């Protein structure tokens, strides 16, 4: 009854007990309800069943595991994560989604991001993802992409992009990207789905949305960011940032949306804007995709602490984060390499070693140049 | 039996025969469907899944379950007919012929007991054998599946699921719906690599580890129209079958590539030395058609040069430019340059115009209507343009003066390369080049002016998924006249057509640098005035037929023509 | 400003059965 | 196949009864590429109508009887199958489905059809409909195994109209493309296919009519394709030829090419430079009075005709400034009658009831969702 | 005449006669008056049309008290629902009307959704016995074909 | 040929003088008149074409105050339909357009649709006789085919 919105009470439940059964034939014999959950989990794809100790432990160190793929950002990686083990406790209101969440925050500090690694973590992979682009619902008249054509319509036998797609997975991250960029009545189509977890087609089917997690990324009331001080005089000089910034996040959220859809939001997250420390981490983590293709044609990428450092000078803006230190290693190792590959400079089978030749160990750069040294 | 044989292809002996293919991987699911038809009430289990993810291998590969005894003792000895529902409609003129076909065929079914029931295509069970007054094969099976007395697999398309079983409720909870997922691609690597003897047997070829490895890795990457397992065994057959062709052999992974540039047309093939150098060379390649702008035509090939390289993110578009600058100097005349680069065709730029898409309500153009709308099955300029070529340098002209929504919907096109069209096909953008070109004091002692106008009229997170924003020059009076030497060689290719040169003096290019110079525009006024001002008064005289072939046409409107 | 494109769903069928009349 | 649905176009190259076809190498060749591999064996030549698919099919035949294929293709007995054919006599349950298993049947025995479907788009609800028992799904199991090896010929809208918007039967097909000759391309095959017309009509075809054939077909003919619409000028000049009588020429192909658009052969056998040098007094024939304004759009279009053309302008940018109807559009008339033979090319756009931007969404078509679509 | 339109007036009428003769046949093993005429068309059409039980009687007199073991607070619309619910057990509703048509306004989360699943949980044992129609997802005028239905000859007229 | 769209004058009016010798001869166990007819044609259409009756001449006389004893007040409304109910019955419409057609304007609540179901409870006894085709269902484009049916061979049209 629970986790089936498909089928009927007496046959659904009979089928449970009738492949768990026929599960044991396999395996000889009792069927409890491990056995039950763990049909219903390979039926569904909703996990229900009995956490092994393997599992237990990963949804212990959650926070952990999403902070491989997400730098800093913790309190928006404890929310996401809570929202997981209270899933799999069983301790979710059942009328509801598994998580309900606003990642609002500055450009480039892993709105879109922690989304794809909440989908890594439960799935295994970011195309596990259901990103419902919300910046091409502007109009206001594109809220049947969401549920369908009504009856006498075309695209009525088609009926639902975003409920056949939970359909299909009934447990799933379902990525609402910049919801801000929507029209007004494309979000109010939403409204039964965080509070009643029912969204139904255009066929007229309900599609159960209380195993999802929901989450809303928005760049929303951020554009005091470039600024360090206001317009106006002020008594302190201090670093209310973020703080301001979530004042102001939550300011024009209530501005934009009505205060019912952010009645229904389990947790609005305003995220920091990525310190420098964090951008640190981020190297490693936007050079490891580089180094990744390189061992694709059988090289390593090496960087030396002193290329890491000088990336992270080079690509920081406070104002975006990540996008900039993205732009810096596209700009400064990978299009340097794409001449060095070509060039057969370095090539398969050799180490590429990073250095920098120019340069203090830890001044501005202005001056400074990438030097890409293949041994082997 | 004989009568299953005339209206169904028995799997299992077939299996027994080895005319299947090995379905290596894809255990979980045939232990899966094993579970459904070993259960008591409604042993059926319908195999859903996208097309080509191996519904019917693993079918197949149940029935070489049970001829090598991989089987519960309740699936061992059972044979496993794929009944065709066409056979039993066939044969059928008269009422009550394709019922009489069905319960000969339930009759045989319930006398031996050993027989799996596989009706692959089990959305066209619904309305098999309808007609004047008669009962379809769904409304005949319909008891026997619900009691467990037929033991019989479907497999569906998701697709033809929701639309044909799922349009009749009582069907649909007489199968288990198993999910044939799509694999991975170290799953269809597992697949090709299992699947290699019968391949290398069918084109006498040796296809190697890295051309499966490539042919997995290259298909889910760069085919986003057909399914994992078929779009890699597309790449391995067809580079088969091209290696057939050539000895009228070993198959690397230049030879999947291969396959794949002529298929989805995106170069991915291992490079030609020649290619290298042309890529290497593609800054004065470039500068062939476009005269100046260096920090633009150094900017795009870097773009080109790292998808070449394969050091682009996969995630990404292949390129991302704002062409900022003043009118006149080459924004469009470079995107048309990197189509020629990479094409052959100034054709081959998707141009969108953005200038007509100055309201908000235009940006269906891109994507498409939504459901129940005008166009909805048409629909989606920018989605079609590139589902069809998928490496293409998409143009999107005149970019400020489209509305500030219309960026909102290329946003993830240029963060995630995906353009959900309003039918749902997301499209792959993540091969593109989008080029975004834009026309948009005092006392002391134009890169710094022009990016401040971007930040001030696009949005921050606009600007923040663009690669690289490029502010254009103005074009000196010096590049002026090595664009006047540039656009006369257009008139001076169709003269040498006839046998008749065309020489300028330094005063007749001084003249035209003069009549095509403006602050206002630039370069694009010269176009223009040799157009007008050599062309037209070239014409004419091969119209008056006092030039001829074996002529020389020094220059010195106020033009002098010999 | 939008239109609604409808969908005239037409009645498709498959061919009937027919019944013989017998010639001994 | 039987020799009732289709017709063996193995056995018809055998006794040397299909065209010879001249060029489109590059596709067959495709198509043995496609029928060489061991799945989904089943090359769709996707194109328009008469642009030679059918040829493409004929040549591959031909290739099969002159051992040009790559032992796998050898001995191929291909067949076409006419499924309109079989369709037709299906009134009752079960007709189309006996005929298409019998066929199916029939190449399950023999191991060596090779099926040409042309109009492929066909098969999509042959028998009623997608879910349903329709040629489709019947086909579909052999089809996916490279057991039924299949050339289709659809349009390129009838191909993403039927058969990618089918799932479970794009995967099926392999897109061939066959495009629209060249006209030097046509010429080489109106040149290969000479000897054919020849002997057909007993009249002798000289190089200045296939020239003329390919050339002012590509013009005057915008509705078809040219391989088909210039063989269509060489075959009717030929019959036409007979119903005279040795000897095709480049005027009488424009002869039989003026009888179909309705220009006078004269307008279609000239010469551009010849053509436009007469100019001036031809447009004076509807336009008398205001011969300044004649005179000078006799001498643009001439400058932007003949000589020297970017192909990067129109023929042709004018201002008619001044006082209402006095000869206004009754000049665009008259050089309309000019252009290339036709009074039925001036078109009106009547820009006086546009005064808002929202109706250029009226006029280069609406944004789909919106009314102006259609 | 009143709680059927799907039927017709002669057949109707004899169902109910003919379906409370064979119900009594049944309990014989005898009368039928108009409390089993009423109690057959309970059982047919869904409505309580029979004559109270005085333990159901009890709990609809008791109805406010017993909305408010799911409602906190919100007497005005919990004794409104009431009204309308005693109003329709008494017999004493417009019988060409509705049961009760109620506009639940308010500020967001103070139970309106709640009042109408704590109503259908009264009525009906379950919550989800609600027919809930989410007007969210009715965004322009053609999504009124989701109410009422396609017209004639378009799809999902069936 | 009046009264009659879906049969063809030869029969049709056969039809009348046949079924109205037949309604004759049972009253005789001898003359057919132009009232005898239009019984006949009453009964077959269900349009009353008869000579009123004196109990139903004089109902018409006071029909305003019998529509009044289930419409209070709006008197120029009842009068309209007064006078129109009344040209039909004197043989006097127009017959090239509907015996009635009235807008009923004005405020919400004030006996709009009351009347038309107090003059469908004049001429036939039960307001249920009213063909009510409520508009605002009608609002698509295309609903249109839920009043006059779906073309040929296009789903609904039988
Ligand atoms: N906190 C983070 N941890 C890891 N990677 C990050 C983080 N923030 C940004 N990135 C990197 O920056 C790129 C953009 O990330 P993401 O899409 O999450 O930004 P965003 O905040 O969603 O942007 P916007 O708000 O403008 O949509 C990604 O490729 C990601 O790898
Ligand atoms: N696990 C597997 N091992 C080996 N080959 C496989 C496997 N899965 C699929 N294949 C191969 O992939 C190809 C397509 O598989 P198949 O035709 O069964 O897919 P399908 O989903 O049933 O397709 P459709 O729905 O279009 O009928 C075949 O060559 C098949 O043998
Ligand atoms: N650097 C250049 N090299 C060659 N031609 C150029 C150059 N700059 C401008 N042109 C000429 O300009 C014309 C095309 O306009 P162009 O594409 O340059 O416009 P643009 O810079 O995109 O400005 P706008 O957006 O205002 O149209 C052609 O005649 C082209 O030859
Ligand atoms: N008056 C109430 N009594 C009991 N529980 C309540 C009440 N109001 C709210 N709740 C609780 O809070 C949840 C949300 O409230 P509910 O959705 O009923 O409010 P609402 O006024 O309908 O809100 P909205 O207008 O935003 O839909 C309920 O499901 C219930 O758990
Ligand atoms: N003039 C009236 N005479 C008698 N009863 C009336 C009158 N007006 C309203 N009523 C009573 O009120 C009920 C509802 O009013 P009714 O629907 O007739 O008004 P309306 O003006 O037609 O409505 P609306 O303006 O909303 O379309 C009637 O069925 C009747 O019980
Ligand atoms: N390459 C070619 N060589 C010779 N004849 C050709 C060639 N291509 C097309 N044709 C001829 O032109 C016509 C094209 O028709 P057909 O071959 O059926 O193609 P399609 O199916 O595209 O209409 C036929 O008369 C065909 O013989
Ligand atoms: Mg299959
Ligand atoms: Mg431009
Ligand atoms: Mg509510
Ligand atoms: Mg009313």
């Amino acid at each position: 009854d629970r986790y089936i919105n498909d089928r009927f009470l007496p046959d659904k439940a009979i089928d449970l007990i009738d492949e768990a059964g026929a599960r044991m034939r396999i395996r000889r014999a009792e069927v409890d309800d491990e056995q039950i959950a763990e049909v219903l989990g390979n039926w569904t794809g909703i996990p229900v069943f009995k956490l092994t100790e393997a599992e237990t432990t990963r949804l212990l160190r959650m926070e952990e595991e999403l902070h491989k793929r997400i730098i800093g950002q913790e309190d928006a990686v404890k929310a996401v994560s809570k929202a997981i083990r209270r899933t799999r406790a069983g301790l979710k209101d059942p009328k509801r989604p598994s998580g309900s969440f606003i990642f609002a925050g500055p450009s480039g500090v892993g709105k879109t991001e922690l989304s794809k690694a909440l989908a890594n973590f439960l799935f295994g992979d970011d195309d596990a993802l259901i990103q419902i682009d919300m910046g091409e619902f502007h109009d206001r008249f594109t809220a049947s992409r969401l549920f369908g054509a009504p009856p006498g319509y075309v695209g009525y036998e088609e009926g639902g992009q975003l409920t056949e797609k939970v359909r299909r997975k009934p447990f799933s991250v379902v990525l609402f990207d910049a919801i801000e960029k929507a029209h007004q009545e494309i979000y109010n189509s939403l409204l039964q789905v965080l509070e009643d977890g029912r969204l139904t087609d255009g066929q007229g089917r309900t599609v159960d949305f209380k195993n999802t997690v929901l989450i809303f990324t928005s760049n929303l009331g951020t554009s005091d960011i470039s600024k360090p001080v206001g317009l106006g005089f002020s008594k302190g000089g201090g670093e209310n940032d973020y703080e301001r910034m979530k004042q102001k996040v939550n300011d024009e959220l209530k501005k934009h949306f009505r205060p019912e859809f952010l009645n229904r939001i389990d947790d609005i997250i305003v995220f920091h804007q990525l310190t420098r420390e964090e951008i640190i981490r981020m190297v490693d983590l936007m050079i490891s995709r580089v180094a990744g293709q390189l061992k694709s044609k059988d090289m390593a990428l090496v960087l030396t602490d002193a290329a890491k450092a000088l990336l992270a000078k080079r690509g920081f803006d406070p104002v975006l984060g990540a996008r900039p230190l993205r732009r810096t290693i596209q700009r400064e190792i990978e299009d340097q390499l794409s001449e060095k590959i070509l060039f057969e400079e370095v090539g398969p089978g050799q180490v590429v070693t990073v250095d920098v030749d120019n340069w203090d160990g830890e001044g501005p750069g202005e001056d400074a140049v990438f030097t890409f040294t293949g041994t082997r | 039996s004989l009568v299953l044989d005339q209206f169904g292809r028995n799997l299992t002996a077939a299996a027994m025969e080895g005319k299947l293919d090995p379905v290596i991987g894809r255990e979980k699911e045939i232990e899966r469907v094993m579970q459904v038809l070993s259960r008591r009430t409604k042993n059926n289990p319908v195999l859903i899944g996208e097309p080509g993810v191996g519904k019917t291998a693993v079918v197949e590969g149940l029935a070489q379950a049970i001829v090598h005894g991989e089987v519960p003792e309740t699936l061992k000895d059972k044979q496993l007919y794929t009944l065709d529902l066409g056979s039993l409609v066939a044969g059928s003129r008269y009422r009550g012929d394709f019922e009489e076909r069905l319960k000969k065929v339930l009759k045989e079914i319930n006398t031996r007991g050993d027989i799996i029931l596989f009706i692959d295509a089990l959305h066209t069970l619904v309305g098999a054998g309808a007609a004047e007054g008669a009962i379809d094969a769904a409304s005949i099976l319909k008891p026997k599946l619900a009691r467990g007395e037929l033991q019989t697999i479907g497999a569906t398309t998701l697709d033809e699921y929701r639309k044909y079983i799922e349009k009749d409720a009582a069907l649909e909870r007489r199968f288990q719906p198993v999910q044939v997922g799509e694999p991975t691609v170290e799953h269809t690597i597992e697949i090709l690599k299992g699947l290699r003897d019968r391949y290398e047997a069918h084109h006498r070829v040796s296809i190697t580890d890295a051309a499966m490895v490539a042919a997995a890795t290259l298909a889910d990457r760069y085919i986003n129209d057909r399914f994992l397992p078929d779009k890699a065994i597309d790449l391995i057959d067809e580079a088969g079958a091209r290696m057939r062709i050539r000895r009228m052999a070993e198959v690397d992974d230049e030879q999947i590539a291969e396959v794949l540039g002529n298929w989805t047309g995106i170069p991915v093939f291992k490079l030609t030395e020649a290619e290298t150098t042309r890529l290497l060379r593609m800054e004065e390649e470039l500068h062939k058609r476009i005269i100046g702008q260096e920090d633009a035509v150094k900017a795009v090939s870097k773009a080109i040069r790292r998808t070449r390289a394969g050091l682009k993110d996969p995630k990404r578009p292949s390129g991302s430019f704002i062409f900022a600058g003043p009118s006149g100097v080459g924004k469009t005349e470079l995107s048309k340059a990197l189509a020629n680069f990479l094409f052959g065709d100034d054709d081959a730029l998707i141009q969108i115009d953005m200038g007509e898409f100055h309201d908000r309500f235009t940006a269906s153009r891109l994507f498409g209507a939504p459901p129940g709308y005008v166009g909805y099955e048409e629909g989606g300029q920018l989605t079609e343009k590139v589902r069809r070529k998928p490496f293409s340098v998409v143009l999107f002209d005149a970019i400020e003066k489209a509305h500030q929504e219309i960026y909102n919907s290329l946003l993830q096109v240029l963060e995630d390369g995906r353009l959900t069209d309003g039918q749902g096909r997301t499209v792959d953008f993540k091969n593109t080049v989008l080029i975004f070109t834009s026309n948009l004091l005092g006392f002391s002692k134009m890169k710094q002016k022009v990016n401040d106008e971007l930040k001030k009229h696009f949005r921050p997170e606009f600007l923040n998924r663009i690669d690289d924003i490029i502010v254009f020059h103005q074009l000196t009076r010096e590049e002026i006249i090595r664009m006047v030497d540039l656009m006369i060689s257009r008139v001076a290719g169709q003269l040498k057509s006839k046998d008749m040169a065309l020489v300028l003096t330094d005063a007749a290019k001084a003249l035209l640098a003069k009549r095509g110079f403006d602050p206002v525009l630039g370069a694009r006024p010269l176009r223009r005035t040799i157009q007008r001002e050599i062309e037209d008064q070239l014409s004419e005289k091969i119209l008056f037929e006092e030039v001829g072939p074996g002529q020389v046409v020094t220059v010195d409107a106020v033009f002098t023509f010999t | 400003m939008k239109v609604l494109i409808l969908a005239c769903l037409v009645a498709l069928a498959l061919a009937r059965e027919l019944e013989e009349l017998n010639v001994p």
